[PDB]
């Protein structure tokens, strides 16, 4: 039922996290 | 002085970069990717994927016209220095 | 890069007066004043009246606790570097 | 002696004139 249809996955993420490593010193 | 400075440095960039596709106020997608693969390459890795810098501008795109205005720009720039910022704290 | 040098400028000039008083993420009244006069030394006029630095924090702080974010300064930042893109542009 | 005090706010606007100025010139 829950295939991976989902192709709109967070790609952000590639980019992202870099933001979220610097985020993680707060 | 260097805050004048910095922020004619970010005036600048966008206005000639928001020239190319969108106008002077605005980057579009294209633009926006552009400007980041080229300029924020530190910050943020290269980015191929059209779907995504549609999708970050999208976030913030109040005008919906494919592209982000000075002042979306401005914000998108506030919460990454501020990330950057919260990495200083341990250079 | 240019946006990257403008943005570590931002974050470098913040916690310089920031580590003075406040905590290194936060300027109180006394640094803001400084700081402003300081940095838009031709953006703004000398800031003399105390009242109205407390005020213009005030109007931002956020955290309510009478020294204002980085996220604060950063939103001042917008402001004012919005109206400099527009007075610039706008010739 | 006296002066025209600062009825029309003044502690503002000394500053913020300019600002005011940047928007109007839109």
């Amino acid at each position: 039922k829950r295939l991976r249809r989902s192709a709109h996955a967070r790609k952000e993420t590639e980019f992202l996290r870099l933001k979220r490593t610097r985020l993680g010193l707060e | 002085s260097e805050l004048e400075k910095a922020v004619v440095a970010l005036i600048d960039v966008f206005h000639q970069y928001s020239g190319r596709e969108g106008d002077k106020h605005k980057l579009k997608k294209s633009e926006l990717k552009e400007l980041i693969n080229n300029e924020l390459s530190h910050f943020l890795e290269e980015i191929k994927e059209q779907e995504v810098v549609d999708k970050v501008m999208e976030t913030l795109d109040s005008d919906g016209d494919g592209e982000c205005d000075f002042q979306e720009f401005m914000a998108f720039v506030a919460m990454i220095t501020t990330a950057c910022h919260e990495f200083f704290e341990h250079e």
